[PDB]
């Protein structure tokens, strides 16, 4: 450890914790946000689990992972939705929420250097 | 540096407004 | 074009394919490859279905592509295995292949620009 | 209309070069 959150919480655990901060904060998408696998030339964030408007669209959530990293201009990285599925940047938050969202209610997403993809 | 599992990162519309 | 090649040819016909032409072809990699669903910005390939040394990596294939597509500098692409899956460009084909082949037996890859994404 | 496949040859290769 640690390991991913799926397996660091049970799956009850999780579908019950979806179910109620989507009742105490209807308009937010729950996003749990990851390392990729392997990845460790990028930090860690303070905290796993997001919980973003359902307005937006994904740029607005890859500028917040972006500043929530401290990364500078010439650090690229990738937010993938699930394992390693890109998502368009013009896409709405809330449409990738029900194409990609887990059984158990969150939408799980990893960030990634531009090295692990050989950049 | 592990990450808490215990609090959301709530994204305030604020923080989406600035800077601009 | 702009027809899927899964939509062209029946499920019976591409796995026939992939069979015959890997007797054939023992270490070459059949690989289908066309633009990202909704992909505007980037031309057409004269062909789709290619025929890939498996000793290649991803990023030699790349390059590939920018001289097919006679690229400006300015156009910039990622090739996506499946639907939309990132892959490290360090990566073997046969070592892509091997993870990611589709059930005909071709793997499938699509181009779409990087600015797509936020880059 | 991919009659035929599309052969990467090996001359295709050695025209590609590295910095």
């Amino acid at each position: 450890s640690d390991r991913p959150f799926k397996q660091r919480r049970s799956f009850a655990d999780r579908c019950k914790e979806v179910q109620q901060i989507r009742d105490q904060h209807p308009s937010k998408i729950p996003v749990i946000i990851e390392r990729y696998k392997g990845e460790k030339q990028l930090p860690v964030l303070d905290k796993t689990k997001f919980l973003v408007p359902d307005h937006v669209n994904m740029s607005e959530l890859v500028k917040i992972i972006r500043r929530r990293l401290q990364l500078n201009p010439t650090q690229a990285f990738f937010l993938l939705v699930n394992q390693h599925s890109m998502v368009s940047v013009s896409t709405p938050i809330a449409d990738i929420y029900e194409q990609e969202k887990d059984e158990d209610g969150f939408l799980y997403m990893v960030y990634a250097s531009q090295e692990t993809f050989g950049f | 540096r592990p990450p808490d599992d215990a609090v959301f990162d709530i994204i305030t519309d604020e923080e989406l407004c600035q800077i601009q």
